[PDB]
């Protein structure tokens, strides 16, 4: 809410909507190149 | 700035009770709480009633004491009711608690038992009016029994009781 | 219908922070003070403070300064935090509404089920028995043993009881 | 003939007309009315899209380090970005107390951070309200009530249609109705139900009561510069003392206007009845303080001494009431919208008529030989319903069979 | 979970599952489908040759 801080989060998410960029991997949303999504309410 | 109560009254089945409350210089409005339930308003203005509450329950003020009545008391309604007056400082002052109990069962005499240790300790029970005293400390709020009476416990003696004395 | 449900820990360590949180279902958040109670047995019931939905709060006199009340209104929800509690803080925790206008004649609606909470220092005792006939036990945290009379709450914070045949 | 959008309304006529029909006696209801429910949609419509073009204060949601009449005035300073959006600034302004909360000292943060960013008004559109008349389509028709001693509901025999309505000036207030339209004969009591106690009271004066305000403090207003044609109006340097914002009213008029609006509640509630008025009972500052906006700023002001009185059935003193001014303002109690007004240089005066009080009555008793009354608030539909009172809106249905002694050859 | 990620705007996240992770199917009748598919095969031969 403050734009000076920043937390660190975790959640969960499915391979389908996960693809890769190159002890753990580093991956990114698949939509991350061609748009941005609205979350439904 | 307090609001004063009678801490008990006691009252027969079939027979109204009267609750009175003092030092209120606005309108007061009556909650009924029970053991294990959410408290509800019986008596929202000084004579007002609310939807779903039944006709036994009428309230008046003359000058700074409100009271409640609740005509024809039942086994049912056996609770704690408290008052609510707003205020300019504190925005709702409460007061003390009222205890209603009904008498559907005849009065009977407790039993008390000491025991020699270095702590003391006195029994009592079976027992139908709970307001009792202990003297000689931590001492039990009287909870009921399995066939609906009173028992408590006291640790470190002499009771009273409505009528009696009992020092061992 | 517009109904509350409290959520909050039971067991709060001495000088602490007791945090509660009283989520709402149906209606709306705006135009309604959210009101926070409760009931303790030596003292009757108190109330502790309300909030509007703009972030303006009224807190208890008695309670003022270990007190915080806030509201989240995306997610219809506000929530309660009590700073340096001690044992004399234990009740049944209500939180209820009361509608915007004039409070002279207001009363609190939309009562919710209560939830209990208790500040004890634990230290977690054996119990230790006494032959007197009956059997008492000294000290024992925390309810319950089974062996009867009820437990009684000491000065120390260590229960208590007596059983007789 | 702003915010208030005056190129979107036509041009009305420069003379009305006003049909005087006689024989006319129709029945009016000032509380079930369809025009205040349209004219209030109509102020939220035209009040939010004035707010379109203006800037959005997104990036000021950041941590405040926040330094010190006494306590209201806080020094706040804090990051911010630059035109060029590889550098930062450092910049500070004066913040009020009922603006920031603590994030848990010196530690604050804007009130309005987890709900939503304020939208900064436009610091050259204007909050003077304009009157607008609403008139009616083709096919309809209002019509006035010309009678001088009617009290909302009921028959009233001087109808007359009208064009147009009068110019009616959108005020925002809470307790008392600032510049608007006076009774010709008496001081005028309107309710929905006077013997219910939860239904407000429009009291309606005669004469008015001016009230005359200062904001002592010589603000100056400096332009921190957020991005790319961006810019947030602080609050600078005051010059010479600060001291509170406040507002009079005359004593020797508000005494004797007091007077009124007892002789004429007394018609009501019994002649012997000792009528009493107390300062307020609300919980919120918008219920709770007079709120209204003198010269572009908001003030609550805090009406105890004017609403302080007894009265029993047998030259120059006035009464200062202190205000306190808010920045951050959530207006029509929208749940996720508020505003920030700017700063304004100088020093502001109101002068204003007092052309009306919303009461509300304490009951409690059946039979009172005392009554209560105390200021109210809250729904601005009361405010415009004051306005709209004597008029009414109809359909014509110009269709009719009558029995006549001649038929078609 | 409510990962808050700006003034008034939430992003609703999947947490922790509670139990064990199975596979969501989808359960369709086997005698309901093969007589359904007899009465589809029945008007294809109608209309595609006897
Ligand atoms: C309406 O008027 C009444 C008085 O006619 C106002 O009540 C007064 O409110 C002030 C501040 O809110 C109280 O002062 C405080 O009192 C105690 C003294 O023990 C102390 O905690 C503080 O230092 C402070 O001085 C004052 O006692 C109280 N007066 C009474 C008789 O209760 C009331 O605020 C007004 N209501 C409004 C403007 O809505
Ligand atoms: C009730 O009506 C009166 C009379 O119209 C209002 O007072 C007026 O307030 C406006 C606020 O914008 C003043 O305009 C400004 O005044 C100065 C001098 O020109 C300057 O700062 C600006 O250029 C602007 O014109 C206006 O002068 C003032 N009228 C008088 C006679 O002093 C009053 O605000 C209204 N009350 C409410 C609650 O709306
Ligand atoms: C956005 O990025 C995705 C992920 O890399 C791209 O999808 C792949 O595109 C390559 C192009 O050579 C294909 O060979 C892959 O089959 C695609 N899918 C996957 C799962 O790797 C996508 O094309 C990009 N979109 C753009 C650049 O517009
Ligand atoms: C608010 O605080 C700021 C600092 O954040 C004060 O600005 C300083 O004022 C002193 C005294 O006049 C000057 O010597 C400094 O040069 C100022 N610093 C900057 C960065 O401008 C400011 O005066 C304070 N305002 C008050 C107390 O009204
Ligand atoms: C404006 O930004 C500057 C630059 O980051 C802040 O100064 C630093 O603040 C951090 C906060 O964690 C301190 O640890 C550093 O010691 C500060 N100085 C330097 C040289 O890095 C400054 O606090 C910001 N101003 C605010 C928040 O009001
Ligand atoms: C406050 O009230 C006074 C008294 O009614 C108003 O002064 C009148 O204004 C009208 C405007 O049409 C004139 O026709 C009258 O001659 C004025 N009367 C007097 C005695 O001066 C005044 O305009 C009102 N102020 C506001 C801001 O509405
Ligand atoms: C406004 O005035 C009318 C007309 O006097 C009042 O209407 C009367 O209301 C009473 C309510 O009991 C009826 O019995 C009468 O028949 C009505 N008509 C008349 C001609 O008296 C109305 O109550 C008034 N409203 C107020 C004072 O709020
Ligand atoms: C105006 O308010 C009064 C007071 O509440 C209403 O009179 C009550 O009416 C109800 C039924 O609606 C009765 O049960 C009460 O006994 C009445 N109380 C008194 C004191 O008479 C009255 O009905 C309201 N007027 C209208 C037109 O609804
Ligand atoms: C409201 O009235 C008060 C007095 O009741 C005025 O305060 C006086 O203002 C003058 C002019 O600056 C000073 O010389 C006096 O010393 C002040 N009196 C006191 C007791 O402090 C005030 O200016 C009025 N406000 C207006 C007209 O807006
Ligand atoms: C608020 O402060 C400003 C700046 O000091 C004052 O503006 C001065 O006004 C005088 C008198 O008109 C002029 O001679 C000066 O040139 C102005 N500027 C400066 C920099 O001194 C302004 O008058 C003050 N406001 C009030 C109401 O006194
Ligand atoms: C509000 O302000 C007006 C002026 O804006 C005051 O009217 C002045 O009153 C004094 C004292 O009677 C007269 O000498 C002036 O001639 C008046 N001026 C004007 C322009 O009429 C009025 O008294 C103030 N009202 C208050 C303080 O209640
Ligand atoms: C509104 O004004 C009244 C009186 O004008 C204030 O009441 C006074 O509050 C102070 C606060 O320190 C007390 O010391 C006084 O004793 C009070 N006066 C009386 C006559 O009771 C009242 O607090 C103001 N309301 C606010 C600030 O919300
Ligand atoms: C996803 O990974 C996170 C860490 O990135 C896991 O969170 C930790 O879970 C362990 C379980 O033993 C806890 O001890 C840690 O305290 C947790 N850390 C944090 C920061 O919360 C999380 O459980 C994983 N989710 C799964 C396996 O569903
Ligand atoms: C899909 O689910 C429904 C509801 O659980 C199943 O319907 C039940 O079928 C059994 C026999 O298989 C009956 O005894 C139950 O009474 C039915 N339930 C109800 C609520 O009517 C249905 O069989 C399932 N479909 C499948 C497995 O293909
Ligand atoms: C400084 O700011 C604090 C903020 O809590 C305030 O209480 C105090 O009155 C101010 N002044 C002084 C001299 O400490
Ligand atoms: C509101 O902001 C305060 C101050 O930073 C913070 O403690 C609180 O958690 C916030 N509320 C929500 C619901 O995020
Ligand atoms: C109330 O007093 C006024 C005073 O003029 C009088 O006209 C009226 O008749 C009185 N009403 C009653 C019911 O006595
Ligand atoms: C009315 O005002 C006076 C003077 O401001 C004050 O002393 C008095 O207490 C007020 N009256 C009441 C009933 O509070
Ligand atoms: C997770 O695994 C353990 C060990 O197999 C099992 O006993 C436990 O029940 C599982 N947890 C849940 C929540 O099902
Ligand atoms: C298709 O074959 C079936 C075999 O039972 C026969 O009854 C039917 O007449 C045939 N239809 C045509 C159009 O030849």
């Amino acid at each position: 809410e403050l734009r000076d801080k920043k937390q660190k989060v975790y959640s969960l998410f499915y391979r389908l909507d996960v693809v890769q960029i190159n002890s753990n991997k580093e991956y990114r949303l698949i939509n991350c190149n061609t748009s941005a999504c609205t979350q439904a309410c | 700035y307090e609001l004063t109560q009678p801490p008990s009254v006691s009252v027969s089945p079939g027979q109204t009770a009267t609750i009175t409350c003092s030092g209120a210089s606005t309108n007061v409005c009556w909650y009924q709480v029970k053991p294990g339930q959410s408290p509800e308003v019986v008596i929202f203005e000084n004579y007002k009633r609310p939807s779903g509450i039944p006709d036994r329950f009428s309230g008046s003020k003359s000058g700074s004491t409100a009271t409640l009545t609740i005509r024809g008391t039942q086994a049912i309604d056996e609770a704690d009711y408290y008052c609510q007056v707003w205020d300019s400082f504190s925005t709702f002052v409460f007061g003390s608690g009222t205890q209603v109990t009904v008498l559907g069962q005849p009065k009977a005499n407790p039993t008390v038992t000491l025991f020699p240790p270095a702590t003391l300790v006195c029994l009592i029970s079976d027992f139908y009016p709970g307001a009792v005293t202990v003297a000689w400390v931590e001492t039990t709020t009287p909870s009921k029994q399995s066939n609906n009476k009173y028992a408590a416990s006291s640790y470190l003696c002499q009771v009273t009781h409505e009528g009696s004395t009992v020092e061992k | 219908q517009v109904q509350l449900q409290e959520s909050g820990p039971g067991v709060v360590k001495s000088s602490e922070t007791l945090s509660l949180t009283c989520t709402v279902s149906g209606g709306s958040m705006g135009g309604t003070y959210w009101s926070w109670l409760r009931l303790s047995p030596g003292k009757g019931l108190e109330w502790i403070g309300y909030i509007f939905h703009t972030g303006e709060t009224n807190y208890s006199p008695s309670l003022k300064g270990r007190v915080s009340i806030s509201v989240d209104t995306s997610e219809d929800q506000f929530s309660l935090r009590l700073r340096s509690v001690t044992a004399a803080d234990t009740a049944v925790y209500f939180c209820a509404s009361l509608p915007r206008g004039q409070l002279v004649n207001a009363y609190f609606r939309n009562w919710g089920r209560g939830s209990l909470v208790s500040v004890t220092a634990a230290s977690t005792k054996g119990p230790s028995v006494f032959p007197l006939l009956g059997c008492l036990v000294k000290d024992y945290f925390p309810e319950p043993v089974t062996v009867t009379f009820p437990a009684v709450l000491q000065s120390s914070g260590l229960y208590s009881l007596s059983s007789v045949v | 003939d702003n915010v208030w959008a005056t190129h979107a309304c036509v041009p009305t006529d420069p003379n009305p007309q006003e049909i005087h029909l006689e024989n006319v006696t129709e029945e009016f209801n000032m509380w079930k009315n369809n025009m205040v429910e349209q004219m209030h949609t109509d102020i939220i419509s035209l009040w939010d899209q004035s707010l379109k073009p203006c800037v959005k204060l997104t990036p000021l949601c950041v941590t405040l380090q926040c330094t010190n009449m006494r306590g209201e005035l806080k020094n706040c300073s804090f990051n911010m970005t630059t035109e060029l959006r590889d550098k930062k600034q450092k910049v500070y302004s004066l913040f009020y107390r009922l603006d920031v909360v603590q994030i848990n000292n010196k530690e604050y943060r804007l009130i309005n951070c987890n709900t939503s960013a304020c939208t900064q008004a436009c610091p050259k559109v204007s909050f003077e309200p304009i009157p607008i008349h609403y008139c009616a389509p083709a096919g309809f028709a209002i019509l006035k009530c010309k009678d001088k001693k009617f009290n909302g509901t009921g028959p009233c025999p001087s109808v007359s249609t009208v064009q147009c309505t009068h110019g009616i000036k959108p005020v925002v207030s809470t307790q008392l109705l600032l510049n608007g339209s006076l009774a010709e004969e008496e001081v005028m009591i309107r309710s929905e139900n006077i013997t219910n106690n939860a239904k407000n009271i429009l009291v309606q004066f005669n004469t008015p009561v001016q009230i005359n305000c200062t904001r002592p403090n010589n603000n100056t207003r400096k332009s921190i510069r957020i991005g790319p044609g961006q810019a947030f109006y602080a609050t600078g340097d005051i010059i010479g003392d600060i001291r509170q914002a406040h507002c009079n009213v005359s004593k020797a008029t508000w005494n004797e206007t007091l007077g009124k609006v007892v002789k004429q509640l007394r018609k009501h509630f019994g002649n012997n009845t000792i009528i009493r008025f107390a300062n307020s009972s609300g919980g919120d500052l918008e219920v709770t303080t007079h709120s209204f906006n003198c010269g572009g700023e908001f003030f609550y002001c805090n009406t105890s001494g004017l609403f302080n009185s007894t009265w029993i059935s047998n030259s120059n003193d006035s009464i200062t009431l202190p205000c306190r001014i808010k920045q951050i303002i959530n207006m029509w109690q929208r749940i996720g919208q508020c505003m920030y007004a700017p700063p304004i240089q100088g020093v502001i005066r109101c002068v204003s008529n007092i052309t009306g009080l919303i009461l509300t009555r304490d009951g409690g008793s059946t039979n009172s030989t005392t009554e209560t009354f105390r200021p109210g608030g809250g729904d601005m539909r009361d405010n415009w319903r004051s306005e709209l009172y004597k008029y009414k809106v109809v359909k014509i249905e110009p269709l009719g069979v009558a029995p006549t002694r001649c038929k078609r050859r």
